[PDB]
């Protein structure tokens, strides 16, 4: 027998199941309603079980708008958590949290297999025992902060400084150089900016190689928490059954923790320190621990970060940061000079840059870049007020080398074509070490520094000069 | 805040205004001390204003039920005087904060949950039903003065935040000015009014007021820089700002008429024309060589040259 | 006098270079104290609110 | 039909009402309306929209059988109305025939369109440095004073030539203030294209809770019929207060500062409704300017950071600069627009870069570099003259064309010979000079929305500077 | 202050909800019941005099705390004893800037008016 | 001995019936997961679930294990990674252990303890040289994140092969990548054949994270009571404190400062007072523990760091500003103390190099202000350089004290700073071919050799 509603309080709804045939926790329940007369309103809400309460009573949190419910109406059972279709049908399309697509390109048929969201994490005996460095082909990123297959990377930057093109470059590079599938998830993101992102993807021909999930801000907190785990299934199924490196972009982890805060306040749990849920350290961990690398493939994630009041000691940044393996920054003061991308070479850090992982020569060449850029970073203040020619030989050579490491950072990308016509180039990881070693010795000091702008190989730099 | 000087100014107001204004005067006390309330009745019986004034009391020694309605009793009188008889009315209401505070103490027993700092959840609903009753209408004009006590000398408190939305002109008092010994303790920076418009006060008012306000805002950070950087490391042009702002702030003090007990002095009287005139002179540079201490607790500018003569 | 006037500006340079440092440490430690005071205030406020809610 | 059991502070709990839906209207014998917000097992929580002193236990409550409806119509323009469909100014009925539900769904992602057409208010600072498009939502956050209402009044008044049906809402404010604002507007005839929604303090907090929903419901009809709509809020944070009160009286579990967690939902369910619609439904557009209260500039507070996440930008107003001379106190450091750079006339885009190359350096260097007396002092002097020229006097909106003319005059370097105090005179006597010099430049900017020939543009400046006194 | 703590801990076991602190909100009422009991009766009543000298302690000398500010609102003045002047050699360490007395020169011998009325 | 479950909320359950259930008893659900009873009301029992609770429904049958919180112990767990409940992690068949220990057992007390005079050879120069440790001591490892705390524990546990000490490594709330990297390092070096690794990852429920150290010490003390020596390490106590806050707040207890309940001083004590050096009534074995605490902002004055310090006998506070300065491990010569006297070290150490702490702390303070002081400054750079070491290079204790003697006696004043670390690697290549006798003398007599011969050895190298 289908469940019956006896209690409604805004986003939170209680259900009843007679005879004790209750469903499981984190299951999905659906309601189908239509007005029999003008005295009723249509609604197709769905609910997720979160708690049992005894006397055949269950608590549920709403996934959409919940107005118009009536005592005595019926809610049907599904027997499994929310399920998303997986396979070839997922690529090139945008879906909501529940699964239905948001575009007008039709539905998805019922014969495709569907995978659940809530599943146990991969076990101990299935993890990869080697630090396999993912190859990105981006000149600065492959040098100062190598990415680890199965690890996590955070992004910081100024307002609007290329925060979206650096994501769309990676999908194209993954498709071109190694081949793979990428998923973009929006955690409670704006409905307006989805259109901008969709069109900027479409004019680049990149949406065809990625799958996307949106949860809008007008959605209740019950659905805004589930979007990341929803996209995780699509990311995982291609690493499980097919096998290749997969990317999973998460737009903002802050709103994930904040949705956790909202739903915990709604669930009746007493606020923990600073008002968060008591289960803050375990509800986040279930997301971070599914993104791993087995012996056959990997899921790697890129995440942007917000801070509540620049308080790193706040529980959310404190619990997030330890789970991150790399972090890079973008500065607007360099973007004003046109150095795309304007990645900070000093605020970017990663745990992988160790001699045991990358070898002796690549470690030396990666660390000495930061060592030698510090002289410029400190002398820029006195340079800004007095001329260079009166200084010592050390300041001159520092400026002379730093003006080339400063401009070598740039590289033309494949997405850049629709506003600056360029073929698009790639930086080999083995060649990057040779190139930076040769520059840092001063073998290319005679080239004009601004000629070093926007390209991905030193040999092309030589040709252009 | 606590012990800043509200009552001396409010009694100066009822001394100066009610003695001349022919409107029916009502003074209502909500949260002050009983001794002041008992002294004021005898002072009224001597002043001759008793013929044209009524009073309501009950003060602190009673539970919240009386301290809530004692504010509205005087308004209930002023309402009949305005709506039917039609003469002008003066309404002084003293420490309406305790109307709010009383509502807290019963709230915990009435079944309402606490909120924020601890005030009852019905702050706005209870307060609006009072603050919108005292209004001027087309039939009659009501002039109303109120006293507000900040709960902890800090303004980011829900009670002052809720009270700030109904006043037409507010004057703030800072306990720092109380400790500086320059009375009254009105801080010029945060004191604002709807009257500062060109069509009401004229152009001779606006420019001088804005210049004085801007200079007193500018001095605020330079005086803090002085606390560390020294006293002559700052440029002489910067030091002139302090050199004149000190005089400007000192001349703001006034010797009141109701403070004769605390001062031992009869005071002095100034019209507004002399105030605008004196500020124009102090900005003109006519008084650069008179000592700052000569400007403490004086009225008309003409007194200052006498006090220097006294020194 | 020229030598002394040059050494004077050198000494002033050194004085400002020492003076400009401890400020940042003092700001960072006060800012930490500020977040701790915040967190303590919010925690105390929620604890009082939830105790009142449980009582009533 | 059912019976009332508990009454207090405008909240009631009733027994009965078997088939009452969430959000359904209910009525009492006294004639005051009520809204059902909580549905428990044996009681229904009714929140009352009017004076409750006359309701007694044992009174009968009747189900209306319909959701909230708000009448709309073009004839309403000029009339002042309650958030509910009742006349407050008198003068007979409201002259409406069609009624809209308040629960209209927000437009989908495929029903929208990029925005590049601007909105104007007449202020050099906001209209240029923090631009707003005709599909944008922009946030204004601040404490009391600092001149937030002036922004709304300029946004409403300046929309004379450019069609825009406007709705100003004043929530929980004293009625004398709203009447004064209405009369000040009446001096400029703004009532011909404006609608005002007021819910006074004496009115129950539920009206404050419902006011902005009506301030969008009354404004979306011109959109969906193909007209351009603007909506402005006097203060939106007061929502929370009302939402606190009822929610606390209804015994919903507390939150961080007694704000229940629904705030993000409650705001968003409104603020997402502003959009630039597509041609499949109608080519209308709507823009909104929410307002937020703040205690002494504590931007890190709950509600301010809550509302910042939704909007496409922020305009914070800073109080200690409010007395420096620049009014309204918009700071170029804290305020950025993500949509900006597209919704401009191309005359503006060609020049604003140099304006930033002066101002962004001045607004960070002045505080410490001002004491030490060629290029650096030139930067300092130029920045001083820029921050002087951005000021404006009380309620003198300027058309876009004169704004771009003066910005071009400032940035090109022809303006820095007039001394610091006389700039306020110069910026106006230029305005008077241009009309007697010619209208052709003004006509070209009006028609083509592009800067005219610079070789001819410079001649007006050159001729003026020869006669300036 | 210990009497206030005793009232707090008396109220807590009675199953009465707390307030701004562990201190219940009735504290002001209690003090209003106490300090107002004093009076300087008139000639038709007997002409006596009952004056009180209450003592209050606060943590770390925080005059802005709940109990100090609550207490100040009732009394006719305050003598503020500051701990950091105590060791400097000013005994008693009365702060001449912050302390206030409301009755002023009403009850004082007329010799002091001529000399140190405004000192 | 039957009943039904009526609440399944958030990993906590309530059960009807269960008339004979005792406090602290193990319980099994019909789904196949273990739980435990902590509270017994008038008509219901509170149960805490130790696994995946998504499979529990109302009306499920629940059953009595019949005994207190016993974890299996013995030699069969050696060579395996095990769950705290007693289940192998990497397969390799079921365990054969028969004997068990209750992890709530009463700790040994008065007339069962003895002083400490023998060292725990760590092989990390800067620790044993400045902050010595002895068996039976409890030393706190506390500090900031991303600075290298685990790299200390791994080196300390690899160096224990020559002392024949069965040991346990505990991982709490940790990422499996580092866990398996550590396990691969141990299996490569062979430490898994006498060490036991217990893990409870971040994707596991809070109660397992809360119980893990109790099992980690219960499976370790068993070898003590039989006369063997044991070393036990915990990966993080901060995560255990957070899990306890989570559990308590779900249980609706009144929070205190920073929402941490008042049982914090109790919970940890019942965990950390199990370490002891037993008297002759049981045997001469001893156990030493190295718990880990992570500071949110590197500020010592917080609640948990101070409460955890209150029990332990010392602490080493790992800093982050030292991490980027080119020094590893980040060891501060200032606020880090051990209460054991200098006699715990071999007599040569106390005889000669006991002044290292003063020589280094004085320089670490004096550099901030920076002929006699000019000469003093020259020694500090060598004092910090010689103490440096790289990953997986545990120096033998005889060569360790020999190089410390060379440093403390001023033999290195000619060597430039940048070349100091070269001398250290070449010097050991010298002695094995010229001074082989001194190592055996050091190993046997526990005392410094003849001073004349030791002084004569060095000039040949120089
Ligand atoms: N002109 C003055 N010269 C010297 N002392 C003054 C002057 N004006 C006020 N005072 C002192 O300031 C005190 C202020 O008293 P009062 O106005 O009752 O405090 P308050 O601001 O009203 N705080 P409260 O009464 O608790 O609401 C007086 O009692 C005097 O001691
Ligand atoms: N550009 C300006 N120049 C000078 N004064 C201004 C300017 N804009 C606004 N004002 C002042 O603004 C005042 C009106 O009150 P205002 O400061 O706008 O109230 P608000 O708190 O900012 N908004 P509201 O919450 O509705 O009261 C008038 O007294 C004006 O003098
Ligand atoms: N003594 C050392 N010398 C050189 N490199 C070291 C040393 N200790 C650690 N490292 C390197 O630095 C990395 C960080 O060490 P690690 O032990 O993982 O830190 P951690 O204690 O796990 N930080 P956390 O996870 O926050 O507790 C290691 O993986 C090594 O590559
Ligand atoms: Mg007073
Ligand atoms: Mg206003
Ligand atoms: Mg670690």
């Amino acid at each position: 027998t289908r469940g019956r509603v006896i209690q409604v309080m805004g986003p939170v709804v209680d259900v009843k199941f007679e005879n004790g045939h209750l469903p499981a926790i984190y299951n999905a329940l659906k309601i189908q309603h239509k007005a029999r007369n003008e005295n009723e309103v249509d609604i197709d809400l769905t609910l997720e079980v979160a708690l049992h309460l005894g006397d055949d009573t269950v608590r549920t949190i709403a996934m959409a708008s919940t107005d118009g419910l009536i005592r005595g109406m019926e809610v049907i059972d599904t027997g499994a958590p929310i399920s998303v279709p997986v396979g070839e049908v997922t690529l090139g399309r945008v879906f909501n949290v529940l699964g239905e697509p948001i575009d007008l390109e039709g539905d998805i048929p019922a014969d495709a297999r569907r995978d659940p969201i809530h599943r146990p994490a991969p076990k101990f005996e299935e993890l990869a025992t080697e630090v396999e460095i993912l190859e990105t082909g981006i000149k600065v990123v492959d040098l100062l902060a190598p990415y680890i297959k199965g690890g996590k990377i955070g992004l910081f930057g100024g307002a609007g400084v290329g925060k979206t093109v650096l994501i769309q470059e990676l999908i194209h590079n993954i498709a071109q150089e190694h081949g793979g599938i990428s998923v973009f998830a929006g955690v409670g993101e704006r409905t307006r900016e989805g259109n901008d992102l969709y069109h900027e993807m479409k004019d680049s021909g990149v949406i065809s190689k990625t799958a996307m999930v949106f949860g809008q801000m007008n959605e209740p907190p019950g659905a805004r928490m589930r979007v990341a785990l929803t996209g995780l299934t699509m990311a995982e199924y291609f690493r499980d059954e097919q096998g290749q490196d997969v990317l999973l972009f998460i737009d903002n982890i802050f709103r994930f923790t904040q949705a956790g805060s909202e739903v915990s306040a709604l669930l009746g749990r007493m606020p923990s320190a600073v008002g968060y849920q008591p289960t803050l350290a375990t509800e986040m961990g279930q997301l971070q621990e599914r993104i791993t690398s087995t012996a056959k493939g990997s899921i790697t994630s890129i995440q942007a970060i917000y801070v509540p009041a620049d308080d790193y000691t706040d529980p959310a940044p404190a619990t997030t940061f330890s789970h991150l393996d790399a972090t890079t920054n973008l500065e607007r003061k360099l973007a004003e000079m046109g150095i795309y991308p304007a990645v900070d070479p000093l605020a970017s850090t990663s745990r992988a840059l160790a001699p045991e992982i990358v070898g002796e020569e690549h470690y030396q060449v990666a660390r000495k870049v930061q060592q030698t850029l510090q002289r410029y970073k400190e002398l820029q203040d006195i340079i800004a007020i007095l001329g260079m020619d009166e200084l010592s030989d050390e300041d001159k050579l520092v400026v002379h080398r730093a003006r080339r490491i400063q401009f070598f950072l740039s590289q033309n990308f494949h997405v850049a074509e629709q506003f600056t016509g360029q073929p698009g180039s790639y930086v080999p990881v083995k060649e990057t070490v040779r190139g930076f070693k040769e520059i840092l010795e001063g073998k290319y000091d005679h080239l004009p520094e601004d000629a070093f702008r926007l390209v991905g190989r030193i040999e092309e730099v030589v040709e252009k000069a | 805040g606590a012990g800043v000087g509200k009552t001396v100014l409010i009694q100066e107001l009822i001394h100066n205004i009610a003695q001349e204004h022919g409107g029916i005067s009502v003074f209502a006390g909500v949260g002050e001390r009983t001794r002041e309330g008992n002294d004021l009745y005898h002072e009224m019986k001597d002043s001759g204003v008793i013929s044209k004034t009524a009073m309501v009391f009950g003060q602190m020694n009673e539970p919240p039920g009386a301290r809530m309605r004692v504010a509205l009793t005087g308004l209930t009188m002023a309402e009949y005087f305005r709506d039917e008889q039609g003469q002008d009315v003066l309404l002084f209401i003293d420490n309406i904060f305790r109307f709010t505070q009383a509502g807290s103490e019963v709230s915990a027993l009435l079944g309402r949950m606490p909120s924020a700092v601890g005030y009852q959840p019905t702050l706005a609903t209870e307060m609006g039903q009072l603050q919108e009753r005292i209004t001027s209408t087309a039939k009659g004009s009501i002039t109303s003065i109120q006293a507000i006590y900040v709960p902890a000398d800090d303004y980011t408190d829900p009670a002052p935040a809720t009270t700030f939305s109904h006043l037409d002109a507010t004057t703030n008092l800072e306990r720092k000015l109380a400790e500086m010994g320059i009375y009254p303790a009105v801080d010029p920076l945060a004191s604002t009014s709807r009257a500062l418009a060109p069509e009401i006060v004229g152009e001779e008012h606006y420019q001088v007021a804005r210049k004085v306000q801007q200079t007193l805002q500018r001095y605020k950070e330079l005086q803090d820089i002085i606390a560390i950087l020294g006293m002559d490391e700052l440029s002489d042009e910067d030091k002139l700002v302090v050199h004149r702002a000190r005089r400007i702030q000192f001349f703001l003090s006034q010797n009141f008429h109701v403070a004769e007990q605390f001062t031992g002095q009869p005071g002095s009287y100034v019209p507004v024309k002399e105030t605008v005139r004196g500020f124009k002179e102090i900005l003109e540079g006519k008084y650069d060589h008179l000592p700052e201490d000569a400007f403490r607790l004086v009225g008309r500018i003409e007194e200052v040259v006498e006090k220097a003569k006294a020194m | 006098l020229l030598d002394a006037k040059a050494s004077e500006h050198a000494a002033r340079m050194t004085a400002m270079k020492n003076a400009t440092d401890n400020a940042n440490e003092l700001i960072r430690t006060l800012t930490l104290s500020y977040n701790r005071a915040r967190q303590a205030a919010i925690t105390q406020e929620i604890t009082e609110i939830v105790a009142g809610a449980n009582a009533l | 039909v059912g019976t009332v059991i508990q009454v207090g502070d405008g909240i009631a709990r009733a027994h009965g009402l078997d088939n009452v839906m969430s959000g359904e209207l209910v009525e009492f014998a006294n004639g005051v309306m009520g809204m059902a917000l909580n549905l428990e097992e044996n009681n229904v929580g009714i929140v009352i929209l009017g004076p409750y002193t006359g309701i007694k236990e044992g009174d009968e409550v009747r189900r209306t059988g319909r959701i909230m409806e708000v009448p709309v119509g073009e004839a309403l323009i000029g009339r002042v109305v309650n958030p509910l469909g009742q006349p407050v100014d008198g003068l007979g009925p409201v002259e409406t025939t069609e009624t809209r539900p308040i629960e209209s769904r927000a437009p989908g992602v495929m029903d929208r369109r990029s925005v590049h057409e601007p909105l104007q208010t007449g202020i050099k600072a906001i209209d240029a440095l923090v631009p707003i498009g005709r599909g944008q939502r922009e946030l204004i956050i601040g404490d009391r004073q600092t001149g937030k209402t002036s922004v709304a009044i300029d946004t409403i008044i300046n929309q004379k030539d450019q069609n825009m049906i406007s709705i100003y809402v004043a929530i929980g404010q004293k009625e004398s203030t709203v009447r004064t604002v209405v009369e000040t507007l009446r001096k400029h005839g703004a009532l011909d294209y404006t609608i005002v929604v007021t819910a006074s303090a004496s009115q129950p907090a539920p009206l404050l809770f419902l006011a902005p929903y009506a301030g969008v419901a009354m404004g979306e009809y011109f959109m969906y019929k193909g007209k351009h709509v603007l909506v402005v809020y006097d203060d939106l944070s007061k929502q929370a207060a009302a939402y606190r009160e009822l929610s606390l009286l209804l015994r919903r579990p507390p939150g961080r500062e007694a704000y229940p967690g629904d705030i993000f939902y409650l705001h968003s369910r409104l603020l997402e409704r502003a959009a630039k619609l597509s041609d499949a439904k109608g080519g209308g557009s709507l823009t909104a300017l929410p307002f937020v209260e703040t205690q002494a500039g504590d931007i890190s507070a709950y509600i301010p950071t809550n509302v910042i996440s939704i909007t496409d930008g922020q305009i914070f107003l800073q109080s200690d600069l409010f007395f420096s001379g620049v009014r309204p106190a918009i700071n170029a450091g804290l305020s950025v627009s993500r949509v900006g750079g597209a919704a401009q006339i191309k005359a503006m885009k060609k020049v604003a870069g140099t304006l930033r190359l002066d101002l962004a350096a001045y607004r960070e260097l002045e505080a410490f570099a001002q004491f030490g007396s060629k290029a650096t002092q030139a930067k300092l002097a130029r920045g001083a003259r820029t921050v002087e020229v951005l000021k404006q006097d009380l309620h003198q909106p300027i058309p876009v064309e004169k704004q771009v003319l003066i910005i071009y005059a400032l940035t090109r370097g022809f303006l820095d010979d007039i001394p610091v105090e006389d700039v306020r005179r110069f910026e106006k006597e230029f305005y008077l000079f241009l009309d007697q010099n010619g209208q052709h430049l003004l006509e070209h900017i009006r028609t083509t929305k592009d800067l005219p020939n610079e070789d001819d543009l410079n001649k007006a400046i050159e001729a003026f500077k020869k006669t300036f006194v | 202050s210990k009497q206030a703590a005793a009232y707090r801990e008396l109220s807590l076991l009675l199953r009465r909800p707390p307030g701004r602190e562990a201190y219940p909100g009735d504290i002001f009422y209690l003090h209003s019941r106490l300090l107002e009991r004093a009076a300087k009766l008139s000639d038709a009543k007997g002409g006596g005099s009952l004056t009180a000298l209450p003592f209050v302690e606060t943590q770390a000398g925080d005059i802005s705390a709940y109990i100090p500010t609550n207490v100040i609102s009732i009394t006719d003045g305050q003598i503020f004893l500051q701990s950091d002047l105590f060791f400097s050699g000013v005994r008693p360490a009365i702060n001449a800037g912050l302390s206030v007395s409301r009755v002023g020169g009403a009850a004082q011998i007329k010799a002091m008016k001529k000399v140190a009325g405004t000192l």
